[PDB]
């Protein structure tokens, strides 16, 4: 269950969704998202 | 013939008569797959197999 | 089930994300982690002095946490150890970028 975003990512708005995330799912899977996320991010660019 | 006060020979890191401590290379500024994060470059081969770049080192030692 | 997610598990698999998640599973069943980690110390000791010759290639900290996973239910190789399948042959290594 998560939220779908329609407005733009910033860092700040970045760093409380990594906050959130670390205090739902915890660091584990928040490694694997932070992975993941990192290279479509390094992709698109 | 020459003047008293033209160049005769060419040092190194001097060609023509100018300071030249570098090459002219192509370069293009965008990200590349992360290999570009903070300050880190991306080159290709041509640079390597065409000796743009070669440099000589000498070291002594003595006893 | 989502349908392409097949690769994601095998390189999830493959790379060693699987201790990191055992090593969280049982750190959420421990209240001090330190005596976690000296527990798992003393049993790698008491492993390695039980058989010296078995380990050099397979770590006794990695056994002990696989035979620790293994007792608890979830299926994991002995020691996180995997060999690759494909290898082309005796003296070649793959090139991890």
């Amino acid at each position: 269950n998560l939220v779908f975003h329609n407005k733009a990512i910033n860092g700040t708005a970045m760093k409380r969704l990594i906050s959130r995330l670390i205090d739902h799912f915890g660091m584990a899977y928040t490694s694997h998202i932070l992975d993941q996320v990192k290279t479509l991010g390094f992709q698109q660019a | 013939c020459i003047k008293k006060g033209q160049i005769l020979a060419d040092g190194a890191a001097t060609v023509g008569g100018e300071l030249a401590l570098g090459k002219n290379v192509l370069v293009a500024y965008m990200p590349w797959e992360g290999y570009n994060s903070e300050d880190a470059v991306l080159i290709s081969e041509r640079l390597v197999y065409e000796d743009i770049y070669t440099s000589f080192h000498i070291r002594k030692y003595e006893i | 089930r989502i349908p392409f997610l097949e690769e994601q598990v095998r390189k999830i698999r493959d790379g060693g994300k699987l201790l990191t998640m055992d090593i969280h599973r049982l750190l959420l069943n421990e209240d001090n982690r330190f005596d976690f980690v000296n527990e798992i110390a003393a049993e790698a000791k008491q492993y390695v002095e039980n058989n010296r010759d078995e380990y050099g290639a397979k770590k006794a900290i990695l056994h002990v946490l696989s035979n620790r996973m293994n007792d608890a239910g979830v299926y994991r190789a002995e020691a996180y150890m995997e060999s690759d399948p494909f290898k082309p042959g005796p003296g070649y290594m793959k090139d991890e970028l």
